[PDB]
C-alpha cells in the first residue's frame, strides 16, 4: 500500500508533472519506442518517433495529464482509472505487459529532469506506477 | 538461447508425433480465449476462434509451416527468421504474444501426451519456444 | 474481475486441488524448478528437487492446500492472503517475479492431471492465480 | 542479446568517464530501498544500505571489477562469467534481481548525464545490463 508519506511525495510529483506534460510525456515515450520497438506498432499513424516530433508531444500531454490528474485520487485509485482500463481493455487492446515497461521508462525521464531523485522518492513513484499499471490491466479478461 | 543435443532431439521427436496444423490450430484457439488482446490484428476472423473454424485453420497452417523450418535447422533458426521477424513488425505484431502463444501451445502438449509430459520434456518445449519468439523479434528496429 | 461463471469454476476446482494436493503441489514444484533453476535457491536444505523427493512432496501439499483454501473466499481474497503476503514479502523475500513463473506451471500441472481442460476453464483459473500472485507481492515495499 | 558497434563504443566511453566504485555503489543503494527483497543475502549489512557505509563500498568494488572485465571484451561476455554465473548458483542468487540492478544502474547514469542521455544512449545501456544479467544466468543448472 502507499503510506501518508508515499502519498505526500506522489502528490508533489503529480504537481510537477502537470507543469511539464508535454515535454515529459515526449521524452518518456521516446525512450519507450527506442529501448522496445515491439510498442511502435500501436501508432501505426505516427510520421515519427522522436520526442521532437508533434504527434509523439500530443500523446505525451495527454498521458501525463492522466498520470498527474491520478496523483489526486490515491484514496480511489480503482474507481478514477476505470474509464481509461476500459479503454485499454476492451477497445485499443495493448498487451498489458508494456504498463510495466513503460514505467521503467517513466522513472528514467523523472530522474533526467528533477533536480533530486533520491532512492526513497524513487521507491514512493515505483509503487504508485505498479498500482496504476495494475488498474489499466484489470479489464482485459 | 541455446538447445542441448537431447533438447533437439526430443522436439524433431514431438514433430513426428503431433498433427501439425490441427495442434496449432488448438493452441491458437487457446491464446486468442485465454489472452484476449492477442486477437487485435485478427478482425477478420469475425469473432470465430475456435480450433475448426476456417480462419483458425488457414493461420495455422502458416504458423506451423513456419515452425518446421525452425526444426529442421534449429541452429540457425535466427538467420533463417530474419525477413519474417521484419514481416511481423511490418504487420503490426507485440513481440509478447509470441512468448503468449508459446503457452498455450505447452498446454496442448501437455493435454497430448499427459504423463509423459515429465518436467524435463516440458523444460525442452520450453526452450523452444523461448528460442522461436526470440528469433520472430530479433528483426525489430 | 472474477464473473460469477469464473466463481463457480474455480470452487470446482479447489475440490479436486484439495483431493490431490500433495501430488500436483509435486508435479508443480518439479516443473518450476526444472524450467527456471534459480528458483532453486530458496529451498537450499532440500536433498533433491524431483517431485519423488519427499521434501518436495511436504512442500507441495502446503502450498496446494493454501490455494484450495482460497477458492473458498473469492469475495474477501485480500483479508484471507494477508498473513501468507506478511511471510514472504517481509520474512521469506522470494522475488515476486517468480509468482507468476509458478502460476504458468501450476497450469500444466493441470492440463497433465485434468481430464479435460478447455480454454474457458484454463481462462478463469489463470485469472485466479492472476490475482494470487498480486496479493501474494503486496507487502514488499 | 547483441550490441552493435556504436553501443560498444557508447559503453567503453562511459566506463571511462564515470567513477567505477561510487556509482556502482550508489545503483546498489538504489537496488536495495527500491527493491528492498534483493536484500536477503546481504543481513551482514546490518541495515546499512547506503552508498557510502562499508559493507555497500566493499561490494561495489567487487562489482565494478567484474563489469570491467565484460566491457575490456564485450563479445566473450558469456564465456569469461561462466564461472562468476555458477558462483552465484551457489550464493544462492535470484537472476531476476540481476534486472533489477540494471534498472538502478540506468537510474544511476541519468542523474549522471541528465540530459545527454538520450533515447539512443539509454537504449545502448539497457542493452549492456541485458547482456551482462544473460550471461550471469546463464550457467544456473
Ligand atoms: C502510464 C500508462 C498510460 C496511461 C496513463 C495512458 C493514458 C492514455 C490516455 C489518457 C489515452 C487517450 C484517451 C482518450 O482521449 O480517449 C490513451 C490512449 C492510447 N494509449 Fe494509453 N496510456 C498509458 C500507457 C499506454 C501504453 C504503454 C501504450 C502502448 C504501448 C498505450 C497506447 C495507447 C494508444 C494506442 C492510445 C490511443 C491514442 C489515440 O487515440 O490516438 N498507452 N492512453
Ligand atoms: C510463434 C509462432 C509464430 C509463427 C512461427 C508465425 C508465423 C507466421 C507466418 C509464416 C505468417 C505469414 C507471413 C506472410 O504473410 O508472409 C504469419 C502471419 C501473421 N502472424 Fe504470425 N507467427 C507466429 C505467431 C504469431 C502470433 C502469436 C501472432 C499474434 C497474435 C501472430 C500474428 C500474425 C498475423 C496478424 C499475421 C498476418 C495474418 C494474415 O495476413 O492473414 N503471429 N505468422
Ligand atoms: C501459489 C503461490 C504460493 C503459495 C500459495 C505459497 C504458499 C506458501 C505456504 C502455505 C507456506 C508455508 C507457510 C507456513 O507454514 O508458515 C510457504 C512457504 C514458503 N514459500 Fe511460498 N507459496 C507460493 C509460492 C512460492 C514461490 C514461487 C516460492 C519460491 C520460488 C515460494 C517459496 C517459499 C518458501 C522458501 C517457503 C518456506 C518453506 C519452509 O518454511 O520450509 N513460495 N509458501
Ligand atoms: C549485475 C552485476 C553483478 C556483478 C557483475 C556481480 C559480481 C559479483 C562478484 C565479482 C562477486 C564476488 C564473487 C566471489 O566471491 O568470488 C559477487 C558476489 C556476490 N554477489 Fe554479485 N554481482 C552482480 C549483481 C548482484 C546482485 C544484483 C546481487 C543480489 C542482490 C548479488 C549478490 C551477491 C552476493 C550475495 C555475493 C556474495 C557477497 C559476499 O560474499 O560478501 N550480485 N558478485
Amino acid at each position: 500500500v502507499l503510506s501518508s508519506q508515499n502519498k505526500k511525495a506522489i502528490e508533489e510529483l503529480g504537481n510537477l508533472i502537470k507543469a511539464n506534460a508535454e515535454a515529459w510525456g515526449a521524452d518518456a515515450l521516446a525512450r519507450l519506442f527506442e529501448l522496445h520497438p515491439q510498442t511502435k506498432t500501436y501508432f501505426s499513424k505516427f510520421s515519427g518517433f522522436e520526442a521532437c516530433n508533434e504527434q509523439v508531444k500530443k500523446h505525451g500531454k495527454r498521458v501525463m495529464n492522466a498520470l498527474a490528474d491520478a496523483t489526486h485520487h490515491l484514496d480511489n485509485l480503482h474507481l478514477h482509472l476505470e474509464d481509461l482500463a476500459r479503454k485499454h481493455g476492451e477497445n485499443l487492446l495493448v498487451d498489458p505487459h508494456n504498463f510495466h515497461l513503460f514505467a521503467d521508462c517513466i522513472v528514467v525521464t523523472l530522474a533526467v529532469n528533477l533536480q533530486a531523485f533520491t532512492p526513497v522518492t524513487h521507491c514512493a513513484v515505483d509503487k504508485f506506477l505498479e498500482l496504476v499499471a495494475y488498474e489499466l490491466s484489470s479489464c482485459y479478461r | 538461447v541455446k538447445l542441448s543435443e537431447d533438447q533437439e532431439h526430443y522436439i524433431k521427436g514431438v514433430w513426428k508425433d503431433v498433427d501439425h496444423k490441427q495442434i496449432t490450430a488448438k493452441a491458437l484457439e487457446r491464446v486468442f480465449v485465454v489472452y484476449p488482446w492477442t486477437t487485435r490484428l485478427f478482425s477478420k476472423l469475425q469473432g470465430l476462434f475456435s480450433a475448426n473454424d476456417i480462419g483458425v485453420q488457414q493461420h495455422a497452417d502458416k504458423v506451423q509451416r513456419a515452425l518446421g523450418e525452425a526444426i529442421d535447422d534449429l541452429k540457425k533458426v535466427e538467420i533463417n527468421f530474419q525477413n519474417l521477424s521484419g514481416k511481423h513488425q511490418e504487420i503490426g505484431v507485440d513481440t509478447q504474444n509470441f512468448k503468449l502463444l508459446g503457452q498455450t501451445f505447452m498446454v496442448e502438449l501437455a493435454l497430448h501426451y499427459k504423463k509423459t509430459f515429465r518436467p524435463k520434456e516440458h523444460a525442452a518445449a520450453y526452450k523452444f519456444f523461448r528460442l522461436v519468439a526470440e528469433a520472430l523479434s530479433s528483426n525489430y528496429h
